[PDB]
């Protein structure tokens, strides 16, 4: 809702930053595995409880 | 503003039938920002410098 | 909070401060809004701090 | 254009510097 | 012209204060070239200038 | 006083553009003006010095020529 | 426009055009064939044309052979005028709108090909003249004969100019070749008389034309070391000392003054981070200006000769222009005395600055002026104004992050005009500047010099990078 409290903000500000895409030199790196962000979150498929 | 202009230009855009592949862009055919004194005024420097040079030589010719 | 951002605003670049207008943004900052007095162009401010 | 290689601009350009001082060379030749 | 700490050593409380705020003055601006199109070499003193600011104060306590 | 501040007007505020600008520009550093000054230094003296050159070789021929 | 250039089309099939470069050219070859042309250059420079009798002709255009980097009684007597003339005007024009050049290829390459077109004319034009008029001699007593290979000489001579700088410009040799050839003449001149091992015969004795070089043979030979270096210095007809810490006191300030630029962000709009950086150098309109106000300078000279002659008694011809032909000592020469063009004329030294300030005041106020007006112009005409720029980074995908693609040509307009018309305000200056104090050359063509092999430095960083 638009009521919110600072602590619900701040939750939701960081959820909203680790939702990005992996950068693309993290590939290069020498002994990397990682293909994409597999914890990339969609605000329609899948909630986040609180 | 004539409110009958959306009529002229409805009726007037209707008559693209006829030229698909053709049209118009735009209907507003009708500016350098270049001044046309300023723009003269360039003309006065460059393109003069050639014939100026030539009639200088000239002078010097005779 | 608004007292703190003008008197930091103030010191760190000697000008005067005519209200303070704050936010936190969706990515969790804060956001202020300062305004200069009439006699300070922002427009020059900003050239001195490198904004412009 | 006309297409050219870069090495006959060198070498069309050599022939024009040589071949001046070799009117250089004649015409004082001839003048003595 | 690198901040040591064997070099803070002597001096006293108050040119520490002094060399601290320079420091401090000096990231703010780097800050802003962080957002103003600064050089490779503006963002990359942002490092150096953070841990002289940790230098001094590491001296300072 | 109009016509006078249509005149000065302009050029007041070129000056303080002027100034606006110089301020923003990033003027070169110690160690790039040294970097810079050398560069050039290097590249004035040796097309300086291959004309010399050249030019001190032809008088000779030239004189002898003409 | 698409009539004047298909006109021009025809005549196109059959002018010489350089073949380009089908393998990528390594940094020593490149540097090589920029070598080489450039030693070509010099050589074609310093050798006279076959025929020429009379050389101690007076030169009005003394300054002009140095900007122009044309040698009087030599093959490069023409210089690139007839491509630098022709590249100003096309230019000109294609910025005026008057010829569309289409993004096209063949438009493209028959804009350029057309510009070379009216370049060898004007070589052509000035080659008749120069042998028409008779500038070496009288046509008839040389003889036709004698007057066709003088022209032949001077055509091809210029042609080969043209092709050795598409040649460079073709990614075979480096940079410009243009600017290649004008920074050329100017350290050779500079280089040249600071170690000119030619003496001259004065009437005191035999002098050493070297400022360095004649400080040596002072000190070599005046007992009174004070006395050498005090007359070392001030040989009022010849290059001293004094005016070579001049020259390098103008190189440094010119070098601090070339790396200034306003650093716009910007990033792909397409990908994360790939932050770059869009340069607004403060000599945006780099050494344009100068030639410009040099021209337009020289034109009224031309202008004010021909009606003074004619109308003195007219009070307007007089405040247009007074001219007298001093000849003492020296070549004869056509000096202003009096009208408007005296006071736009340069005064010499500082000493005649001081005798008549106005004079360096009126011919201040127009320099400045006009450099900046030059410039401030020349960005509608450049095709590079803030309009222009945002229309090349949209069609690249860069964007100012934070900023819609809209609102980039408001970003640009703050320092695009204004680096422009400060950028000639600048370069006008450290021309008077190095002139007033009496830097060796021509602060124009000092700045020329340095600016060219910046940029040719530029791009031997950039090359020398990659290897
Ligand atoms: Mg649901």
């Amino acid at each position: 809702s638009s009521h919110k409290t600072f602590r619900i903000k701040r939750f939701l500000a960081k959820k909203q930053k680790q939702n990005r895409p992996i950068p693309q030199w993290i590939w290069m790196k020498t002994g990397n595995k990682i293909r994409y962000n597999s914890k990339r979150r969609h605000w329609r498929r899948t909630k986040l409880g609180l | 503003v004539a409110k009958q202009r959306i009529r002229m230009a409805n009726e007037k855009h209707s008559k693209n039938i006829t030229q698909r592949g053709n049209v118009a862009k735009t209907s507003r055919n009708a500016k350098a920002s270049v001044g046309p004194w300023l723009l003269a005024l360039f003309i006065f420097v460059v393109c003069g410098s050639a014939i100026f040079q030539i009639i200088q030589s000239i002078r010097m010719g005779m | 909070n608004k007292h703190q951002i003008k008197q930091a605003v103030k010191k760190l670049y000697d000008i005067d401060v005519a209200k303070v207008n704050t936010l936190i943004r969706p990515d969790g900052e804060k956001k202020a809004y300062v305004r200069l007095a009439p006699d300070y162009d922002a427009l020059d401010v900003a050239n001195k701090i490198g904004i412009i | 254009g006309l297409k050219v290689g870069p090495v006959p601009v060198l070498v069309m350009s050599l022939l024009f510097i040589a071949s001046v001082f070799m009117l250089h060379i004649w015409g004082k030749y001839t003048r003595s | 012209a690198k901040i040591k700490a064997r070099d803070l050593r002597g001096k006293k409380k108050e040119e520490l204060l002094k060399q601290l705020d320079d420091l401090k003055v000096e990231l703010s601006q780097l800050r802003v070239a962080k957002v103003t199109g600064g050089a490779a070499s503006k963002l990359s003193k942002i490092r150096v200038v953070r841990k002289s600011i940790a230098r001094v104060l590491t001296v300072i306590n | 006083m109009d016509q006078v501040m249509q005149f000065v007007e302009p050029s007041r505020q070129f000056v303080k553009d002027s100034i606006r600008l110089v301020k923003r520009c990033t003027k070169p550093d110690r160690k790039e003006f040294q970097k810079i000054a050398m560069a050039t230094a290097i590249g004035f003296a040796i097309m300086g010095f291959i004309g010399f050159f050249v030019k001190l070789i032809h008088i000779p021929i030239n004189n002898i020529i003409v | 426009a698409i009539k004047f250039l298909e006109v021009i089309k025809p005549f196109c099939v059959i002018l010489p055009e350089i073949q380009k470069p089908e393998r990528k050219i390594q940094f020593k070859e490149k540097v090589l064939w920029t070598a080489i042309t450039l030693f070509i250059f010099l050589v074609c420079c310093q050798i006279p044309l076959f025929g020429i009798m009379s050389s101690d002709s007076a030169d009005p255009f003394y300054w002009m052979r140095v900007i122009l980097a044309s040698n009087r009684g030599t093959l490069m007597e023409l210089g690139i005028s007839p491509i630098v003339t022709s590249g100003l005007i096309m230019q000109l024009l294609a910025g005026a709108k008057i010829i569309e050049v289409g993004d096209t290829p063949k438009d493209r390459a028959l804009f350029n090909g057309a510009q070379k077109l009216f370049g060898m004319i004007i070589t052509i034009g000035q080659s008749i003249v120069y042998v028409m008029t008779g500038m070496y001699g009288d046509p008839s007593e040389m003889g036709a004969g004698i007057c066709l290979l003088i022209t032949i000489q001077l055509f091809v001579a210029g042609l080969i100019v043209l092709l050795l700088d598409e040649l460079l410009q073709k990614g075979y040799g480096l940079g410009s070749g243009i600017s290649l050839f004008i920074a050329t003449n100017i350290c050779e001149t500079i280089v040249w008389k600071a170690f000119s091992p030619t003496t001259v015969n004065t009437g005191r004795g035999m002098e050493f034309e070297g400022a360095i070089i004649a400080l040596f043979h002072l000190l070599a030979t005046r007992t009174d070391k004070v006395r050498a270096l005090r007359e070392a210095f001030y040989r009022q007809n010849l290059p001293n000392l004094m005016n070579l810490i001049a020259t390098i006191f103008v190189f440094a300030v010119v070098i601090y003054f070339q790396g200034f630029r306003v650093d716009l962000p910007i990033k792909s709009a397409r990908y994360r981070g790939q932050y770059n950086t869009y340069p607004i150098k403060l000599f945006y309109t780099s050494n344009i200006p100068i030639i410009l106000q040099s021209a337009l300078v020289s034109n009224l000279y031309v202008i004010s000769q021909m009606l003074s002659a004619r109308f003195s008694g007219n009070l307007l011809v007089s405040l247009l222009g007074t001219w007298s032909d001093t000849s003492s000592g020296g070549p004869a020469r056509a000096y202003p005395v009096g009208g408007l063009c005296h006071y736009l004329s340069p005064p010499e030294s500082f000493g005649s600055v001081l005798e008549d300030p106005v004079h360096a005041v009126v011919y201040i106020v127009f320099m400045l002026g006009s450099c900046a007006f030059f410039s401030k112009t020349w960005i509608e005409v450049s095709g590079s104004s803030a309009k222009d720029v945002a229309k090349q980074l949209k069609e690249q995908q860069m964007v100012m992050r934070g900023h819609r693609e809209t609102s980039m040509v408001h970003e640009l307009n703050r320092y695009i005009p204004t680096a422009a018309a400060f950028g000639g305000l600048c370069i006008g200056a450290l021309s008077v500047l190095a002139d007033f104090l009496g830097a060796i050359g021509s602060g124009t063509g000092i700045l020329l010099a340095v600016t060219i092999i910046y940029q040719y430095f530029e791009i031997f960083v950039k090359e020398q990078s990659e290897v």
